[PDB]
């Protein structure tokens, strides 16, 4: 079972500087005498950490020395002590028993790792009586056995393999991170130091396990020291002792690792920290000669994001296009017009299970955000084995004689099965097709004619005798037959892009327009970055967005207010660093 | 000439990055983006050579 | 102004058709007025002159 | 690759019902309806998804194949795990750390490698290549030439 | 060599346009034509540079 914890104490978060600490080997490969440049999670150089301290000894107050700490993207848990007290890291857990809770409790008979899906308690603390054997008799971290997933034991881990000295024997360093789904742990042991000491060191990887859960915040743990000397409460009645540990949060950074003749890391420089840095990186060397160097460019990043769309809310009539009781023949393919309405393509997904919504020139998922012009809708009935035959530039009977598509076709087709709708008891023969025509028809062209032609010379002129075969042939469409010869229903949605007269698109909500600020904009599917400013250029009443000497837009008309604005990159330039050398000084001057 | 050579499609869907990224999913947008990048790199190299 | 002679003064007028954008500030053409000449249009594409 | 077992009642949003299982409360958990004679689209189906990630870490599966005796000082082919190539596979003095397996150079070519069984480090050089320049004195005089590798 | 480099596949099915632009579907034929024309343009450019 578990018992609550009391006697909470609030102390200021003492901070201290970490002088180039927390650099490890990124990958499990061997290199030597190379100035390799990496890009991974690292603790930034010269940053302050939250120096926790175990104070209020004896049994006075003992402090709340194990609070909850946020776990955003990494942790650099360090420690300096002699009695080997700080243990038991609880990281990546929501603390509300939402999912798996992670425990690493060691320095027992042997190092063990406990992983179970238990329901967490209200206040955790790991008991250790001051008897001959220090055993965790009470499990106050958890009090449920709902589920358990993983167990693991490791012989070599965290042992203070050293002698007996009064100075601080070990300086443990840890790095906790999730590699996009699984947790990786690094560690190293540092000898005595006569409060992070200055120097450079590298961390050797260790065991990693998948787990994979939501992460809320990190919680530490301390070994209890309950003794019969003092009568205390069950929540907190143990002696404090003395300990100290540090916490730092990792961030994405770019480093320049230097390897030695043993293949070991000996030095590293943190880019994007100082002006002399990042040019020590552009030169790709640790020594910089005097002169002028060009490092990179400086740009003002946008701070907001706005969208503007036409303020129409009429729904497009996609029902009767797809819910039509009777379609028409293939050679009479019933052209339609759709305009001045809001089109939602999510409702289109509800159709027959046999569905072939494949599209050219636009992804099937990104129909909502774009804004089109004069969307069409073309419905007809076609044989089952000809659904693949209708395609841009595909030869064949139905394509070259009945329905021809353009080569640069924009839009796509929708095909769903009509097993029972278009098949009668004895079959349906209303639908016809043109088996024979004079020649191939032009794209998006309709011709309907039933006059008998001189198929084999000697024109019949209505005789319809021998060598004269009728142009229009019907369909059998048996109630039950092969899927290849079973009626299908197809509709093509052709729309014209280049977005000059934007008319329909979908459900995008407008935002208040902001000017004189480096901001994003989405003016009717025209995403870009810049500053919006009132324009004195005179647009004619029929004039939409303008252009410049290049093909880049320079002005755009407000779809709602009907006003003309200007767009322009907000800032950019070059940066040069003036340095007098590396052996003589470490200060530079920056020329913008 | 270097400025004017920025509007060439290079046998792609469009000559602007944002439209291509908005109108296509990454699996097929990768080919168009690669085509544009290599075309503009070849356009830039010749100016340096001259 | 300066210490140019007469012949030099004659020379810096016949051939000095364009002194180019010898580092012109961003505030010179930030979209104000008509502007948008050859120099400012090129600068927005990364091409500069030292 | 994230899993949750949150069975708590989900608030609908605007005009909340406070999770009291009353009106305007939405229960995300629902049951599938399966029948012996039903649509194929709604017919039950068993789906299994397996994933893998090739890395520099030691491999684990490496199924049924043939293992042959190791040879040194000869330009031969090798199939270490999945690493293929050609080299002489001489002895190496590079001090690999216990967690390191593969070597690498400037051009991202594995110079060294650790064999799965014997646990030793071997160098790799693509034996010898190169040689040109036959030398001729002119074709009216003689058809005798010399070669300069 | 400029004349001779006009009869190479350059990563296609054949070096003849007649067998590429014709008797084949539009998309991949257009892709192959683009490959051929960009290779020939590169050859012309390198000859001009030499
Ligand atoms: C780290 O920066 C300064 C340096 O001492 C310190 O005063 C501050 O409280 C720390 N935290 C932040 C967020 O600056
Ligand atoms: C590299 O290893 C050798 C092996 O004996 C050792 O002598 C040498 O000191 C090592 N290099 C460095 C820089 O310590
Ligand atoms: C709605 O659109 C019309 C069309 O121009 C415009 O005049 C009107 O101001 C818009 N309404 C709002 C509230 O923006
Ligand atoms: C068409 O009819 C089906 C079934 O009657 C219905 O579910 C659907 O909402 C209707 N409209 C569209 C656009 O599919
Ligand atoms: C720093 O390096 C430069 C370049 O070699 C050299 O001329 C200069 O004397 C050095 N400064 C010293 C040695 O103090
Ligand atoms: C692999 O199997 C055989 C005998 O068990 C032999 O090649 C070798 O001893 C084994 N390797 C290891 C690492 O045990």
């Amino acid at each position: 079972q578990c018992v609550n914890l009391t006697t909470r104490t609030q102390l200021p978060p003492a901070y201290t500087n970490s002088f180039t600490r927390g650099v490890y080997y990124p990958d499990k490969v061997f290199r030597s005498s190379v100035l390799h440049s990496t890009q991974d999670l690292f603790l930034p150089f010269f940053s302050n950490v939250t120096w926790f301290h175990v104070i209020s000894g004896t049994n006075g107050t003992k402090r709340f020395d194990n609070p909850v700490l946020p776990f955003n993207d990494g942790v650099y848990f360090a420690s300096i002590e002699k009695s080997n007290i700080i243990r038991g890291w609880i990281f990546g857990t929501t603390l509300d028993s939402k999912t798996q809770s992670l425990l690493i409790v060691n320095n027992a008979t042997n190092v063990v790792i406990k992983v179970c899906e238990f329901q967490f308690c209200n206040d955790p603390f790991l008991d250790h009586k001051n008897n001959k054997s220090w055993m965790e008799s009470e499990f106050r971290v958890y009090s449920s056995a709902n589920n358990c997933t993983f167990e693991y034991v490791s012989q070599p881990f965290l042992m203070d393999l050293e002698g007996k000295q009064g100075n601080f024997k070990n300086l443990r360093e840890f790095v906790f991170k999730n590699i996009d789904g699984y947790f990786k742990i690094y560690s190293k042991h540092t000898p005595i130091i006569v409060d992070l000491p200055q120097g450079f060191s590298a961390l050797e990887p260790l065991v990693d396990l998948p787990i994979g859960i939501n992460i809320t915040r990190f919680q530490t743990l301390l070994a209890l020291h309950r003794s019969y000397l003092t009568p205390g409460d069950s929540s907190s009645g143990w002696t404090a002792g003395a300990a100290a540990y540090y916490v730092g949060y990792l961030q994405p950074r770019t480093f320049l690792l230097k390897y030695n003749e043993n293949g070991t890391i000996t030095d590293a420089v943190d880019c994007a920290l100082d002006p002399l840095s990042e040019t020590k990186c552009t030169l790709k060397s640790f020594t910089v000669e005097k002169g002028i160097y060009q490092t990179s460019n400086f740009r003002v990043q946008p701070t907001e994001s706005i969208v503007r769309f036409p303020n129409i809310t009429n729904l497009c009539p996609f029902d009767e296009v797809f819910n039509a009781t009777r379609f028409a023949s293939v050679y009479a393919w019933n052209r339609k017009r759709i305009s001045n309405c809001v089109a939602d393509y999510s409702v289109l997904y509800n159709l027959a299970p046999f569905f072939t919504f494949k599209c050219y020139g636009v992804s099937p998922t990104k129909l909502n955000d774009l804004c089109f012009t004069n969307v069409y809708a073309d419905s007809f009935v076609i044989r089952g084995d000809e659904v693949r035959q209708i395609a841009p530039g595909q030869t064949g009977n139905i394509a070259d004689y009945n329905y021809k598509l353009p080569d640069d076709f924009t839009g796509c087709v929708i095909a769903w099965n009509s097993n029972k709708l278009d098949s009668k008891v004895s079959g349906n023969y209303n639908y016809l097709y043109r088996l024979f025509r004079k020649s191939n028809l032009k794209p998006f062209e309709r011709d309907i004619s039933t006059e008998i032609y001189q198929a084999g010379n000697k024109p019949c002129n209505g005789v319809a005798g021998f060598n004269c075969y009728f142009p229009l042939r019907s369909y059998s469409f048996r109630p039950t037959y092969g899927v290849g010869h079973q009626p299908y229903r197809v509709v093509v949605l052709s729309f014209e892009l280049l977005h000059a007269p934007a008319t329909v698109c979908g459900p995008k909500k407008s935002t208040n327009l902001v000017k004189n600020k480096c901001v994003n904009f989405n003016f009717n599917g025209l995403k870009g970055t810049g500053v919006l400013t009132e324009s004195n250029k005179k647009f004619l009443p029929f004039q939409q967005f303008g252009r410049d000497i290049a093909d880049t837009t320079d002005a755009v008309r407000d779809p709602q207010t009907l006003e003309i604005l200007d767009i322009t990159p907000c800032s950019f330039g070059g940066v040069s660093v003036i340095t007098p050398g590396t052996n003589t000084s470490n200060q530079v001057a920056v020329l913008y | 000439t270097l400025v004017k050579q920025l509007s060439s499609k290079f046998g792609a869907i469009s000559s602007v990055l944002n439209d291509i990224f908005s109108r296509l999913d990454p699996p097929e947008a990768e080919v168009q983006i690669d085509r544009l990048i290599t075309g503009r790199l070849q356009s830039l190299q010749t100016y340096v050579t001259q | 102004p300066s210490k140019r002679s007469f012949i030099e003064d004659l020379l810096f007028n016949k051939v000095t058709l364009a002194d180019a954008g010898f580092i012109k500030q961003y505030g010179d053409c930030l979209g104000d007025i008509a502007a948008r000449d050859l120099i400012c249009a090129q600068k927005f594409k990364g091409l500069t002159v030292l």
